[PDB]
């Protein structure tokens, strides 16, 4: 069935921090 | 047959084909007056029309789903007239013209101005070298066992590896 | 769709205000002098 | 020499109209015959180009206005 | 700016310092061949990377090289 | 002597030059102590710049 | 009547009288032999 | 002064615009960077590549998560064959009502755009069936990515970094890439198939609540470890089977019956998990081949010194090789990317014939934007290798260590292998556009008889050879009496055969005249594309133009005006002007596979039987009469569903004429004119105010050609794009 | 050889002014001073675009770029014959000597001058770039 809105919220802070994640590997990428 | 291909002759598109042709020609003829030049035009049209597919038909080509001659290249004894012996004379007419180019071409490494020759041919030395292609495949073999067809690679320019 | 507000709060965002900010912190970047 | 060019090319176009046109034909009328100068050989099955101009006359439709020319100089 | 390199190979004919627009290379005395002169590029900071000194050299291959790189504002060309 | 006799027919042992494996004539030789490609060879067929001539040490020369 | 054989000699003036020989020739075999997709042997 | 390009001391100094290009352009060079080590080198390449993997992973999961808050999966798999699959919901402001209305398809409630992906048919395959399915799959594919960020940020510490030696251990990696990474990948996926995909097609459901207990096969592991394997192979699927519906459905889960399936015009589940398990098999197999750590297996660099002929005709043969590949990157990079454009070519030549998810030869977009998209993948993936080839040549090749091996062998007889290639690209070109050409004229004149058809028998053959009866051949598998015949006709022939001689599917279609021109012209493709990839790669260190050329590195933009002029002397040259040919023989490719389906699926075939043979056919019978519903997108009447398509056809066709722009005109005419207008800023009265830091300067030579090959590129992929979807959805046919 | 140093008082030639000359470049870069002695009152064409008439006598003119001063020194010595020297100007008043570094120009060979960048092999014995792999030099540069 659909997906709901604690759905949609868990998905946004996992990206949240994948993003977080991201930018410190391209900070170690950087130096 | 050869690819589910049947004979021509008794290929119903192509004899669609025929019919078709025919009397579109002859719709555009019947816009003019018999005695004129152009009704004339168009019935040598119908004839030459008529002449090439009862040739083609003869000699045994092969059409497919309609009317239309396929070629057979895969050495088929049956289809040697499609590509195997007009590739020979090809390859005889070919073999031919690079041949004498090639003996010009020494003929005219030898003169003191061989550019001069190359821009302004020496049309009896040309003559008497295009003469020489008739035999051209012997002496391609001689000069290929001799040794005098292939440069060895020792005297031949190339760039830094 | 669940959220339908959603995607009118995003795009502007992802459209507009994202590549403003990237732009701006790339060309004050760029234009260091060190 | 460029001049002599240009004659030679007024002459072919003048001798195109004379032997194979139907300028004749367009006179007698202008308005259903099509302008036509230019006559192809029989070799190839180019022959086609021969269209249906009209006043008894196959040719590939001419677009010069070289007709309309010669009918305003009253040939 | 560009790195210009002369090679032994060198006859001094000069004739790619005539053909240089800003001044990047000299003869010098050398004991190498006939001319007793040799090329040299001791300005390279001018040099703008035309290549004209090479398109200037007689011998097979190039007794004057440039190399460019570094790009900087004497080598753009620039008058602003 | 320095290098090859004046005429004779000499071959490129210069990889980066353009009649590498080709036959050229000596035109002249030069004796100075200190010249490094002091054997003067002229060819049939020029380079891509238009010259048909250059200078070699005997040691990248060959007798036919 | 050297230098116009000399120029008759040229790569463009003879180009264009080979060329045209063989064109005319092909022209004329197609004229008695056309249309012919198989060589009959 | 440590400016943007922090890797390169001399960009930095750049006072000009080139500065900011040239640091965007050059930062993933890593080997060109100042102060640059090995150690770091390999580092650093190691930690782009988890980023690209997290990448990856993130792509697929946003696709998941899309697909189930805004698209109609459930929907889709309720009625496959009657429902248009949503890729995501559009909000776009600059719409209008029209527009919103235009784009409300798939029973969305507002506008969507149709995916032309395959996923859906993909997802369903595989056993997904609900939204919460595929959202629990997105949140793990973020899951997989965080963690490979992880790994990333990880092995850069100082601790956890690598050494140079451990990123030059061949054969552990291979031992660990063929056992691991490729067989028991396969073997998991086997696993999956017979646990939760195969059950899914049968009307089961298998979820992790109940892996352990839903039973694959009724007799569990008894059989497999008693060796009397065919049990699993007792009871197939029957024809009358429903995907996903357990009417007509069997009990085994290893079958071996090759064809397709009768109802989704796919191949069979259990097939392709026993396909995955042995392949898995023989690739575990396959990784205990190299020496590792344990006194057995093969040292590869033995094996190449062993290889080398007693007759000399290789010459040394394959010494020196194993440094040579393992010391330089490029040549590493160069042979993956050679593998892996030849494996995405077959991929896009398998799938489209042998459909391996159910309901998708049925989609018929779908199918032909997944051959043209992997196609062009494919050209692009090529062109890389031969790239990096001559970088490697140029930067990494050492003749001392490689001195008459056969690299050495193929620099010594290059000039025979590019004469060979520019004759049987002459040979082919010449003699294909004359036949074309002949074709035209002969239909101009009336004559369609005189044509010169040329039956392709050789294909014909080799389609007889693999069962096709049309042709009448009669030989290997096409005749009763072959041993091939007899030994195959227990196993897949029943299948194999009823599936090829099924002309409605695209299982070894029918050929003609007009294939055989194509595929002469994609050979001609092929050949000229390969001629100057490998002219670049094998002149790259030099030539008689310019014999130190390797000094100048890989992309330099001329050696000036001397010696007749230099433009295009470099290797990345080279691939600039052999970029243009793929992109032409990946058009015909595509052109030929789009013409063939388009009068497939409609029906009428013989529109490309009689009109292939000749090139005013192709313009008009496909290109011209297909483009009627893609440029009625939006008209001065109205606008629908395809403005979309329309709009972005257009949209190529300017980025290829800019791109045109920047190909022809080259540089000094744009360098004059911007100081020209450097003079006019600085002379006009309040705006002499604002001054730029970088000055203004024209694209450079090598830069302007990357930019209008980019540009050229992408009009070529979005015109070609918006024709295809646009022809191929506006007509289901 | 003493380098000239560069006079404030010499009288440029008639010209009635031109949209290519000093630019902000010259005001916070550098720009460029050519001088040379002429015998007569005549016309030449500035390098910039345009023409000028140089005075009876000493000579002064501004250029943007040394490429500008080299193309009218050159004009000058192969139509006039007429010798010249510029100099670099800074915007901080500092004047550098340039074109004639010895005094003598750089066609012809002069002792005292060192060889700056001349490599005694020939140019086909370069070494290969992957004998200098990682190493932060050109082959070239040996
Ligand atoms: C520049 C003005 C001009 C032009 C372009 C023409 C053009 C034409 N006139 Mg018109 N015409 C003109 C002035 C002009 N005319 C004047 C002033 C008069 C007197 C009122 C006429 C009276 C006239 C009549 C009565 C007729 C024409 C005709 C024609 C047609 C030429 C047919 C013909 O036999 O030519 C070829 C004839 C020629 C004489 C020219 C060829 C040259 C020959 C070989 C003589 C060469 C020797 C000559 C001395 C060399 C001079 C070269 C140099 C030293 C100057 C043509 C449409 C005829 C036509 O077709 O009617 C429609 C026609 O019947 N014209
Ligand atoms: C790369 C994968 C990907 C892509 C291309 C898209 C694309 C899109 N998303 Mg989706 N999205 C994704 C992943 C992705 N999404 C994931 C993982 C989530 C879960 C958080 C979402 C959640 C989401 C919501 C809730 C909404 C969108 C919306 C949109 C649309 C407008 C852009 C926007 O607002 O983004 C917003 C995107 C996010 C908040 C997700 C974070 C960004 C993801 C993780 C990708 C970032 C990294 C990626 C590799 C890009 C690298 C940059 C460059 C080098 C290529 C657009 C169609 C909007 C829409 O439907 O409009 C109609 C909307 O409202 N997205
Ligand atoms: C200058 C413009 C011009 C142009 C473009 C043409 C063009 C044409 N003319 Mg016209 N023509 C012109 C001026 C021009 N003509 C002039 C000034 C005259 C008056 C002399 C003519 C008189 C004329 C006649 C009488 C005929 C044509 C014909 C033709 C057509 C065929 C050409 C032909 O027979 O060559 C054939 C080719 C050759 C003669 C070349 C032979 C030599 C080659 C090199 C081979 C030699 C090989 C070997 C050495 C022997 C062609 C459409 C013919 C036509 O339309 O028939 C329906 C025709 O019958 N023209
Ligand atoms: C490659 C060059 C070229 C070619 C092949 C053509 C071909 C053609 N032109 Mg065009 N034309 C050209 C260049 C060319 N033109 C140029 C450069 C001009 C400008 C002077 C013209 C002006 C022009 C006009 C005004 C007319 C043509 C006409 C024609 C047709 C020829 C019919 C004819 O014989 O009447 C020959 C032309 C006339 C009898 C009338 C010309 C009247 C002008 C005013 C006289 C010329 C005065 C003077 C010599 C030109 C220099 C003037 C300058 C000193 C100020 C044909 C389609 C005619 C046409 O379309 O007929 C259907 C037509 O009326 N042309
Ligand atoms: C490479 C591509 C190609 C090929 C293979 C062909 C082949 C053919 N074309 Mg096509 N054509 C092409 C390109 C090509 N064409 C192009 C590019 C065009 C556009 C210009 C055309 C336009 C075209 C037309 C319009 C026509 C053809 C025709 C033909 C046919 C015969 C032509 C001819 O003169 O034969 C006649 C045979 C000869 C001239 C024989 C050669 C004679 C020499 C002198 C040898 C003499 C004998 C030798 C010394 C001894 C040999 C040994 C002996 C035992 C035999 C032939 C099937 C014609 C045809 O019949 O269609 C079917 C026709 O009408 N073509
Ligand atoms: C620019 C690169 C690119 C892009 C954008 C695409 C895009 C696409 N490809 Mg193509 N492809 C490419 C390159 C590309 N491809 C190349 C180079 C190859 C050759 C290898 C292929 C081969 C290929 C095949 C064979 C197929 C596709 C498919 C697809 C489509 C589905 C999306 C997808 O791949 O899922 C993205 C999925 C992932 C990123 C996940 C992949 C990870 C796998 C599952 C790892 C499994 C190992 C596992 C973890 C081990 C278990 C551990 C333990 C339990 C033992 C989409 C149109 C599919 C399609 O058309 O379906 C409709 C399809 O069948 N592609
Ligand atoms: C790496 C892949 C993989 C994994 C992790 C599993 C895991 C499992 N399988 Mg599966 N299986 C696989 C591949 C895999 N299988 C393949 C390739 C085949 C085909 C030969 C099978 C055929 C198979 C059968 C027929 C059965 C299992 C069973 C099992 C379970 C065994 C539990 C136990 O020891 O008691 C476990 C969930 C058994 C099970 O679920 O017992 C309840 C069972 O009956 N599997
Ligand atoms: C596994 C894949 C792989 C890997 C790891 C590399 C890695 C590398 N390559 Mg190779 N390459 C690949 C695939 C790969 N490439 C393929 C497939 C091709 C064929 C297209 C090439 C062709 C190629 C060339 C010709 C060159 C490299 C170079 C390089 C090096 C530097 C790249 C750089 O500066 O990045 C920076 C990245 C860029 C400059 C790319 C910018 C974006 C491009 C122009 C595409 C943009 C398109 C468009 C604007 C975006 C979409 C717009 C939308 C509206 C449609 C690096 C070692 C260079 C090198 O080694 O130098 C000596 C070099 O000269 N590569
Ligand atoms: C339709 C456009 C077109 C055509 C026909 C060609 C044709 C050719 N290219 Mg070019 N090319 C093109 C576009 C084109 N290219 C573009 C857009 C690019 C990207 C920049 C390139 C980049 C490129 C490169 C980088 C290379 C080629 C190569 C080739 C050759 C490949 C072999 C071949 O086909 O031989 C058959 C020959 C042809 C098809 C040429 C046409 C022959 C004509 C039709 C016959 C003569 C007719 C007639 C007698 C002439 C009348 C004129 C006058 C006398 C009246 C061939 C000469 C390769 C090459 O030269 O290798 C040998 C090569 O290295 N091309
Ligand atoms: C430049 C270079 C490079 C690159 C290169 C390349 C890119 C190449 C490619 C190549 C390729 C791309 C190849 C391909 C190949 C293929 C093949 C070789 C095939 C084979 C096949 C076969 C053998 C088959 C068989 C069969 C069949 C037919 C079918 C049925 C089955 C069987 C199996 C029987 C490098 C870097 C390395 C280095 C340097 C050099
Ligand atoms: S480098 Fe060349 S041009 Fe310059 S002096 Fe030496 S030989 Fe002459």
């Amino acid at each position: 069935t659909s997906i709901s809105d604690s759905q949609i919220i868990v998905a946004l802070v996992s990206a949240f921090i994948t993003g977080i994640l991201a930018l410190r590997l391209g900070k170690s990428l950087y130096q | 047959d050869v690819a589910g291909l049947t004979p021509c002759k008794e290929s119903k598109g192509f004899a669609k084909r025929q019919k078709q042709e025919i009397k579109k020609l002859e719709g555009r003829l019947k816009l003019y007056a018999p005695d004129s030049a152009p009704a004339l035009a168009i019935n040598a049209t119908i004839e030459k029309t008529k002449r090439r597919f009862e040739f083609y038909g003869n000699q045994g080509l092969l059409c497919g789903t309609d009317g239309l001659p396929h070629l057979i290249v895969d050495g088929d004894q049956a289809h040697l007239g499609e590509f195997v012996y007009p590739g020979l004379v090809f390859l005889y007419i070919a073999g031919w013209i690079g041949w004498v180019g090639r003996a010009y071409l020494i003929d005219v490494r030898t003169s003191k101005k061989p550019t001069e020759k190359e821009i302004i041919i020496d049309v009896p030395l040309a003559l008497r070298i295009m003469s020489k292609g008739l035999t051209w495949p012997v002496a391609a073999i001689g000069e290929l066992r001799s040794g005098k067809l292939v440069e060895k690679s020792s005297n031949i320019t190339v760039s830094p590896r | 769709m669940t959220a339908s507000y959603l995607p009118s709060i995003f795009v502007p965002l992802i459209g507009l205000v994202f590549p403003a900010i990237t732009m701006a912190s790339l060309f004050i970047y760029i234009e260091q002098d060190e | 020499g460029q001049l002599a060019v240009i004659f030679i090319w007024l002459s072919g176009m003048y001798f195109h109209g004379a032997r194979f046109s139907n300028y004749e034909a367009w006179l007698s009328d202008p308005t259903h015959i099509k302008p036509s100068a230019q006559v192809v050989w029989p070799i190839v099955g180019q022959k086609i180009l021969n269209g249906d101009v009209g006043g008894g006359f196959q040719g590939i439709q001419i677009t010069s206005g070289f007709f309309q020319l010669w009918r305003a100089s009253g040939i | 700016a560009h790195s210009v390199k002369i090679y032994d190979t060198c006859i001094g004919c000069t004739q790619c310092v005539r053909a240089c627009p800003t001044d990047v290379l000299e003869m010098v005395p050398w004991d190498g061949c006939k001319a007793s002169q040799i090329a040299s590029a001791p300005r390279t900071e001018d040099c703008v990377g035309c290549k004209r000194c090479e398109s200037a050299c007689p011998t097979d291959f190039l007794s004057v090289r440039v190399y460019l790189g570094a790009e900087t504002t004497r080598s753009m060309g620039l008058a602003y | 002597v320095i290098g090859p006799k004046r005429g004779s027919i000499v071959k490129v042992l210069r990889r980066e030059s353009y009649w590498f494996n080709d036959t050229g004539k000596v035109v002249a030789v030069d004796q100075a102590p200190g010249v490094r490609y002091p054997v003067v060879v002229r060819f049939d067929k020029v380079n891509y710049a238009g010259v048909s001539t250059n200078n070699y040490s005997p040691d990248e020369l060959e007798q036919s | 009547m050297q230098d116009v054989k000399t120029y008759l000699s040229t790569a463009p003036v003879l180009a264009t009288l080979w060329f045209g020989f063989l064109a005319g020739l092909l022209i004329e075999i197609n004229r008695f032999f056309p249309d012919a997709l198989v060589l009959p042997l | 002064a440590s400016r943007f390009p922090k890797f390169s001391r001399g960009l930095s100094q750049d006072p000009t615009t080139r500065r900011i290009w040239f640091g965007i352009a050059t930062a993933h060079d890593f080997e060109s960077h100042d102060d640059m080590t090995e150690e770091r080198l390999y580092q650093k390449i190691f930690a782009s590549h988890f980023g690209q993997l997290a990448i990856i992973f993130l792509w697929t999961s946003g696709n998941l998560f899309h697909v189930a808050w805004q698209g109609n999966f459930e929907a889709w798999g309720q009625d496959p064959l009657h429902v248009r699959p949503i890729a995501h919901a559009i909000w776009d402001p600059h719409f209008g009502q029209p527009a919103v209305e235009a784009f409300t398809r798939g029973g969305a409630s507002g506008p969507v755009n149709i995916a032309y992906s395959g996923v859906y048919q993909w997802w369903y395959t595989i056993g997904l069936r609900t939204n919460q399915d595929l959202y629990g799959g997105s949140i793990f594919l973020l899951f997989v990515s965080a963690l490979f960020l992880i790994a990333g940020w990880l092995h850069l510490q100082p601790k956890w970094k690598p050494s140079v030696s451990w990123f030059k251990n061949a054969e552990s990696r291979l031992n660990h890439h063929l056992s691991g990474l490729f067989g028991v990948s396969s073997l998991a996926w086997t696993g999956h198939l017979v646990h939760v995909a195969i059950p899914e097609s049968r009307g089961e459901h298998v979820r992790w609540n109940n892996l352990l207990t839903a039973l694959p096969h009724p007799q569990g592991l008894g059989p497999f470890f008693a060796g009397q394997w065919n049990v699993y192979a007792q009871n197939p699927d029957s024809n009358s089977h429903l995907f996903g519906t357990s009417e007509g459905a069997g009990t085994a889960i290893l079958t071996f019956l090759g064809g397709f399936h009768p109802q989704t015009q796919s191949l069979w589940l259990t097939d392709m998990a026993h396909h995955h398990l042995a392949i898995a098999v023989i690739f575990i197999i396959a990784g205990h081949m190299y020496r590792t750590n344990f006194g057995i297996g093969h040292s590869m660099k033995e094996i190449l010194e062993a290889h080398t002929p007693p007759g000399g005709r290789l010459g040394r043969g394959h010494k020196g090789l194993y440094d040579t590949i393992n010391n330089s990157l490029h040549f590493q990079l160069g042979l993956a990317l050679a593998s892996l454009g030849v494996i995405t070519s077959l991929v896009a030549q398998h799938m489209y014939s042998l459909p391996p998810y159910a309901f998708l030869a049925q989609d018929f977009t779908t199918q032909a934007a997944l051959y043209t998209h992997h196609q062009y993948i494919a050209g692009f993936i090529m062109t890389g290798a031969f790239a990096h080839g001559a970088i490697f040549f140029i930067r990494d090749y050492n003749p001392e260590q490689n001195k008459d091996n056969v690299l050495a062998r193929m620099l010594e007889h290059k000039e025979a292998i590019i004469s060979h290639l520019s004759w049987a690209s002459l040979f082919l070109g010449f003699h294909t556009l004359g036949l074309y050409v002949h074709n035209d004229v002969m239909l101009a004149f009336g004559t369609p008889e005189k044509q010169i058809l040329i039956e392709p028998v050789f294909a014909q053959w080799i389609q007889s050879a693999h069962g096709k009866a049309l042709y009448g051949f009669d030989v290997l598998l096409s005749s009763a009496d072959s041993p091939a015949f007899n030994a195959g006709q227990t196993l897949w022939l029943p299948g194999w055969l009823d599936a090829i001689n099924n002309n409605s599917n695209s299982l070894f279609l029918t050929i003609g005249p007009g294939d055989f021109l194509v595929h002469h012209a994609i050979a001609l493709g092929l050949h000229t594309t390969t001629l100057i990839l490998v002219k670049g790669a094998l002149d790259a260190r030099g030539s008689k133009l310019m014999p130190d050329k390797k000094e100048f590195g890989y992309s330099f933009p001329c050696d000036g005006p001397g010696r007749g002029g230099t433009c295009d002397i470099s290797a990345w040259d080279a691939f600039y002007l052999a970029v243009f040919w793929m992109l032409n023989t990946i058009g015909w490719v595509t052109f030929y596979w789009h013409w063939k389906h388009i009068t497939l699926w409609q029906g009428n075939v013989a529109q490309f039987n009689e009109s292939s043979t000749y090139l005013m056919g192709w313009l008009r019978d496909y290109l011209w009469l297909n483009s009627s519903q893609l440029i009625n997108g939006y008209n001065p009447f109205g606008m629908n569903s395809l403005s979309v398509w329309a709009w972005m056809f257009l949209f190529g066709h300017l980025v290829w004429a800019t791109g045109f722009m920047f190909l022809i005109s080259w540089r000094g005419y744009w360098q004059e004119l911007i100081e020209t207008l450097a003079w006019a800023h600085e002379r006009t009265p309040l705006a002499n105010l604002v001054r730029w830091k970088d000055k203004p300067v024209a694209l450079s030579i090598v830069q302007a050609r990357l930019v209008g090959l980019a540009h050229f590129s992408v009009g070529y992929i979005f015109t070609y794009a918006a024709f295809l979807i646009a022809s191929t959805s506006g007509k289901f046919g | 050889f003493t380098p000239p140093t560069l006079n404030a008082d010499t009288p440029a030639p008639i010209f009635g002014g031109s949209t290519g000359g000093l630019l902000r470049k010259a005001q916070v870069e550098e720009f460029y001073v050519i001088t040379w002695e002429s015998p007569k009152e005549q016309i030449f064409e500035m390098p910039t675009g345009g023409a000028a008439i140089m005075r009876s006598g000493p000579n002064l003119l501004k250029l943007a770029r040394k490429e500008q001063c080299l193309a009218l020194g050159a004009r000058l010595r192969t139509k006039f014959k007429i010798q010249y020297q510029f100099y670099r100007v800074f915007p901080n008043g500092e004047v550098q000597y340039l074109h004639p570094k010895d005094g003598v120009y750089p066609e012809k060979v002069n002792a005292g001058r060192t060889a700056v960048g001349v490599n005694n092999r020939s140019i086909g014995q370069n070494a290969n770039p992957a004998e200098l792999k990682f190493a932060h030099k050109q082959a070239y540069d040996l």
